[PDB]
RNA sequence: UUGACCUCGGAUCAGGUAGGAGGACCCGCUGAACUUAAGCAUAUCAAUAAGCGGAGGAAAAGAAACCAACAGGGAUUGCCCUAGUAACGGCGAGUGAAGCGGCAACAGCUCAAAUUUGAAAGCUGGCUUCGGCCCGCGUUGUAAUUUGGAGAGGAUGCUUUGGGCGAGGCUCCUUCUGAGUUCCCUGGAACGGGACGCCACAGAGGGUGAGAGCCCCGUAUAGUUGGAAGCCAAGCCUGUGUAAAGCUCCUUCGACGAGUCGAGUAGUUUGGGAAUGCUGCUCAAAAUGGGAGGUAAAUUUCUUCUAAAGCUAAAUACCGGCCAGAGACCGAUAGCGCACAAGUAGAGUGAUCGAAAGAUGAAAAGCACUUUGAAAAGAGGGUUAAAUAGCACGUGAAAUUGUUGAAAGGGAAGCGCUUGUGACCAGACUUGCGCCCGGCGGAUCAUCCGGUGUUCUCACCGGUGCACUCCGCCGGGCUCAGGCCAG
RNA sequence: GGUUUUGCGCGAGUGUUUGGGUGUAAAACCCGCACGCGUAAGGUGAGAGCUUCGGCGCAUCAUCGACC
RNA sequence: UGAGCCCGGGUCGAACGGCCUCUAGUGCAGAUCUUGGUGGUAGUAGCAAAUACUUCAAUGAGAACUUGAAGGACCGAAGUGGGGAAAGGUUCCAUGUGAACAGCGGUUGGACAUGGGUUAGUCGAUCCUAAGCCAUAGGGAAGUUCCGUUUCAAAGGGGCACU
RNA sequence: AAACUUUCAACAACGGAUCUCUUGGUUCUGGCAUCGAUGAAGAACGCAGCGAAAUGCGAUAAGUAAUGUGAAUUGCAGAAUUCCGUGAAUCAUCGAAUCUUUGAACG
């Protein structure tokens, strides 16, 4: 499968050390910036769609407004306080929105949020 | 080991930055350690070379030749002593080359801007004896 | 190639770069964090000795040995299980460890001045000839033009007497 | 370069001329005018088959073929014959699995590299350190002109916990040619066996060797593998008397007599 | 008659901006052939090379007219497998994706469609005494509010604020910070060897008349002087206007992009005639609408999104730019064409083509002076450790040449086996062992007794041993074994 | 990228190195979820070998077999 | 046995080797091979035509081919003369050298080195237009740019006035 | 017998192999983003006491200002520097300047 020109088209990874130091630097550097906080936001609790993969679990994009709203997290300060916000996906089930409130109250459990100024 | 990323062990670029140095730079590589009297007078090791220094030699044929730095000639890192000295086929007197390295200071042309230096290493000398002792 | 030739004959000096960074590696000022980081440490060695979490997502590879910074119903409703239409905004109400979280937790809880807000002059003015014509009757000063000519609602005249001290 | 050799505009004379069929350089005023190219047989040519960065260059070996040699290179480091067979000067210390205690090396004592020589000569270590010194000699080749200007023997290795000893045992070692520093948690082959020879003398910690069984224990999909054979010892083996009771009687000597 | 508005002009008017270079990576346009299919034309090469336009430190893409058929996912980008699978090709040469999943990195937003209408609230200039003065743009619409998993407006009750200084801090350049030139010998010169030390969070590297941790620069770790620019920031002054903002509720409303979708046709492209995308021409839409899917399930039932306006960091690329660090790389016919006054000298009308060429010595100390010669040079003498290092310069092979020494040769030389002559050589041998007589110098003789070790019965050490025993040396004699050729 | 044989490790499993976590920093050490490839009943002639010397009989061939 | 290994003697001056593994741009008599150097041929072939040279003296280390004088020849104004255009670029002059070049030599040269030399209101350029060419107005082309030269271009001169 | 041709040795030639060296190349990795109408890249002509080239500079011309260091440059000549100083230097840094003719090149 040599047709082509390979010899001017080919990618050797020898920086795959130098990258990870690099990637590692990137997260200690968001690490300083916001040094209490984490350097990830909450994510949350859904499930992969195709009939392979119904029985297992993954990490979603946003949190939906509806599983937000009965946690007790406003819209607007979510965000502020490291919460993934997806405007597009819907809930559909209860299972979905239990899981998801539950996962919102162990994150405010777990939270010490400091007073403004 | 050297740590430092900024350091460099490569032999070509020693190399290239002793023999392409300014001579600036080559004031510093021109240096001389003191004799023992001026070195507990002072606590300084070692100096740049000066006009005016008066220096013994220790090492090469003329060993043990005292006299006073004439020249400092920077272009071939070598001083020149007054009285160690041959002579050319014409009976012309010419000074020999000794490199700096290989005398030994015994007094000093002080200035204003030597007393600096004495001073400056001086004071870290002391700094880190005192931060080694407490 | 050429340019680069071109350097090493010229007698030009070579302008070195300093290494310097975009981003800092570790933080800095007078707080908890910068005094208790230590830049030889990572940043899973440091929040195990802070007490916090650094990655709320799911744990991608093996970690070292104790990190720990890498992380009756009438009607059948699932949300009655976990309960303990309007919610504040603009702050939440909450409720043999390291030194570094337990002094986090005091400055949290540190009591806060409150600044309060206080009204124009011109408001008070206002508020003061309110009273001063119809006493206490709030109707009143609603459906009055002349001292009231944005049609202020006798419930906002209300709030607006009470934060100013005259009933 | 993947353009060295190609920066030339050369071609064939032809096949009637009496001259080598080499493309030549055009031209006309210059020596490399009428020049072969282009080969491998040429002057300021091709080299046949021109090096390229896609080579290879790292070894994919299985991790279970990894912790397998390290486990023999750290049993072949209890062998007291193995370690005089490296080439290592083990007469002058004692019980060659070398433990040293813990509090005697943590601290800032240890941390001074006056102490850490001096806990070298006390425990017997000596002479291998003075081995490595008096090795150091100028390398034969061109690995001089190319950063590698000397080389000398290795030295003793010190294993300790980096948890219970507090890792300023490194800055302690580091300046002493030969010693080698390395933590019980991540134990590398190229210390165990220098050169693929077995047998490194290793100086231990006690905190090091109460670890050692911990580690190994933690390896998932590893356990320690089991010999092929039970006992070693073929002296023991044969002369026993489970095998001589059952042997026929021998046919001959061990040199016979000519007969014809 | 005079004056507005509209359109169109002039000015070396007041103030601005574009062109070219670079182009390794990036965004487009245009676009081959050799080759393979042992020939070749579909195909492949290849949506490549060459040609043209346009940016940046990245560019581009990007917040669904998406994937899917699920218990659902949720902007874009990149890696791993998906997978040589689906799909399309005489179902040849072959071509060749994507969804899911595991990771890296994640961030959301701005308009048009609504009248501020109880007040164009907006902005360009240019005159300033720097605070505010006019000239205008603009109602054919500049601010505020809103941008469809929304929103407006009222009511309602809680909850949120804004500016200006700024200690100090973090980056980055900067000064300073360890220990032998100890004693002998070789050497022109120790940086070599022998002895005695010392420092080491420094035994990386380089230089110094030979292999230097301690002669010198640097090297390690923490501090410590002085400075630059960004950013953060403890605190300290003030604030304010019935000013803005988030949610809640509802007997009130809720505007969403057209020569654009679509149909027909031609060309090109793709794994992709439900045309995979794109472009030209002809015709040319809609509002419980439109797009893409699922479905034999009984009629287009169900699912999921809103196109024709726009912005946006990171993970990704990088043969170029400013540097930095490295290599089981090459070592002057090698490695870039170029280790050198190399894209130089030279060649061609021109586009273009394009070399060869490193090394005295530690230091020029690069032959003073004399002598011969017209001169070049030569011989003495001198420099050096070395003129067997004379700038025709380190070492100095072979081809080929000269001189001296030895020899051979009546139409080839060279080669194999075997003597001979002549020249020149390596070995071997030089005496060792034992025994017996004497003469010297000494008691590590046998035994026994104490400690120690070990192989637990063998040794060592100290004493006893005192001299027909033990060990050395010398002087005789005898035996054995000793080299080459032979009878 | 296929394929044959030899050595090695583990073996119904095997493969750490896409990535993450440490590090004395391109080394070495450790590992989460997926993923690639594979996996989810004998007789007689015999027949190596054992035997308490009566018989037991591996693998596999000829044949008879049993099943998908 | 062999590929080869080791030692002695001379030269030379700064690094090198044995052993076990690892690695590769790893072993040459040929390729009308590549680059560089060197032979026999060989002191050989050969060093033309333009008729032609000779004597004395000077210079010089050295004189057939350097100079002076004197004899003998020649170009014969359609020149072997005197000047320019194009082109070349210091070759012009003086002094000094004789390493290389000038098929022999050289004291000579258009060779090398060091100095010097070109003086304009009137001589040419500079001004004018010729055949022709390029902008500008417009119009094509994906574009690098092409057509277009007076073309449906607001295209430029001059004067007068009790203000 | 010599000469000539051939063989071997010694020394001397021709030539530049081998060995040792290397301020060069080749490849990989890391930090950062910076040309031009305020006239770029490129082309030319000038500038040193004694320079042809390479280098630097532009009629302020192998360079001026400012800052730092602290006593040179060097092939030769000549001044220097009073050396207890606004201070040598073919020094380094660099925030101010000068900047001939062209070239996108613009009367």
């Amino acid at each position: 499968h040599f047709r082509k020109h390979w010899q001017r088209r080919v990618r050797c990874h020898f920086d795959q050390p130098g990258k990870k130091v690099t990637r590692r630097l990137a997260r200690r550097a968001k690490a300083a910036a916001l040094a209490p906080r984490p350097v990830d936001k909450l994510r949350p609790i859904v499930r992969c769609p195709t009939v392979k993969y119904n029985r297992r679990t993954r990490l979603g994009r946003g949190f939906t407004l509806e599983e937000l709203k009965a946690a007790g997290i406003p819209r607007l300060l979510a965000p502020t306080i490291g919460i993934a916000v997806d405007h597009r996906r819907k809930n559909l089930s209860e299972e979905s929105l239990a899981a998801n409130v539950q996962r919102l109250k162990d994150y405010k459990a777990r939270l010490i949020l400091f007073p403004r100024k | 080991m050297k740590v430092r990323p900024t350091v460099s062990s490569s032999r070509r670029k020693a190399r290239k930055a002793h023999f392409s140095a300014p001579s600036s730079v080559r004031r510093v590589i021109m240096s001389a350690p003191l004799s023992k009297e001026l070195r507990e007078k002072y606590n300084v090791r070692s100096i740049p070379i000066r006009k005016g220094d008066e220096v013994q030699i220790v090492r090469g044929a003329h060993k043990d030749k005292e006299g006073k730095v004439t020249s400092v000639y920077r272009l071939k890192y070598v001083i020149h002593v007054e009285r160690v000295t041959r002579e050319k086929a014409t009976g012309q007197t010419v000074p020999i080359g000794i490199h700096p390295s290989n005398v030994v200071i015994t007094k000093l042309h002080l200035d204003k801007d030597r007393e600096n230096i004495l001073a400056r290493i001086k004071a870290g000398r002391e700094q880190v004896a005192k931060a080694k002792g407490k | 190639r050429e340019l680069q030739k071109r350097k090493r004959r010229s007698s030009r000096p070579t302008i070195r770069m300093p290494n310097r960074r975009k981003k800092a590696l570790n933080p800095a000022g007078n707080n908890i964090i910068a005094k208790s980081w230590n830049k030889k440490e990572t940043l899973s060695q440091n929040y195990t000795r802070f007490g916090l979490v650094a990655k709320l997502g799911k744990a991608t590879g093996g970690t070292a040995p104790g990190n720990k910074a890498l992380l009756s119903e009438s009607d059948a409703v699932p949300q009655q299980q976990q309960q303990e239409n309007h919610i504040r905004q603009h702050d939440l109400e909450l409720e043999s460890k390291p030194e570094v979280l337990r002094a986090l937790e005091r400055e949290a809880t540190r009591p806060v001045e409150k600044t309060v807000r206080h009204q124009s002059e011109r408001e008070r003015e206002w508020l003061q000839r309110l009273v001063d014509k119809h006493g206490d009757d709030v109707a009143a000063m609603a459906r009055d033009r002349k001292l009231n000519p944005y049609q202020q609602t006798a419930s906002d005249i209300k709030r607006r007497l009470k934060k100013a001290g005259l009933l | 370069s993947e353009k060295a050799g190609h920066q030339t505009s050369a071609e064939s004379w032809g096949t009637g001329r009496a001259v080598a069929r080499i493309p030549r350089v055009s031209g006309g005023g210059t020596h490399r005018a009428g020049q072969g190219a282009f080969g491998n047989m040429c002057r300021s040519g091709r080299m046949f088959a021109p090096t390229k960065i896609w080579r290879k260059w790292h070894v994919k070996i299985n991790q279970g073929q990894k912790r397998f040699a390290t486990a023999s290179a750290l049993a072949a480091s209890a062998v007291a014959p193995l370690l005089m067979a490296r080439g290592h000067q083990v007469s002058t210390v004692p019980e060659v699995p070398l433990v040293v205690d813990s509090a005697a090396v943590a601290g800032d004592a240890v941390a001074k590299t006056a102490a850490a020589y001096k806990l070298l000569k006390a425990i017997g270590a000596g002479p291998d350190v003075e081995k490595v010194k008096k090795s150091k000699k100028l390398r034969a080749g061109k690995g001089k002109m190319r950063g590698r200007r000397h080389r000398q023997r290795r030295g003793p290795l010190i294993v300790y916990s980096p948890e219970h000893d507090g890792k300023e045992l490194v800055k302690g070692f580091r300046n002493i040619p030969g010693v080698e520093t390395c933590p019980v948690d991540a134990l590398n082959l190229l210390q165990l066996a220098p050169g693929g020879h077995l047998g490194r003398f290793i100086v231990w910690t006690s905190a090091a060797i109460k670890q050692l069984d911990a580690v190994y224990e933690s390896k998932k999909g590893f356990f320690l593998p089991a010999n092929i054979v039970s006992q070693a010892d073929l002296s023991r083996l044969i002369n026993s008397t489970e095998i001589q009771s059952v042997l026929r009687a021998p046919k001959g000597e061990a040199r016979t007599k000519r007969a014809c």
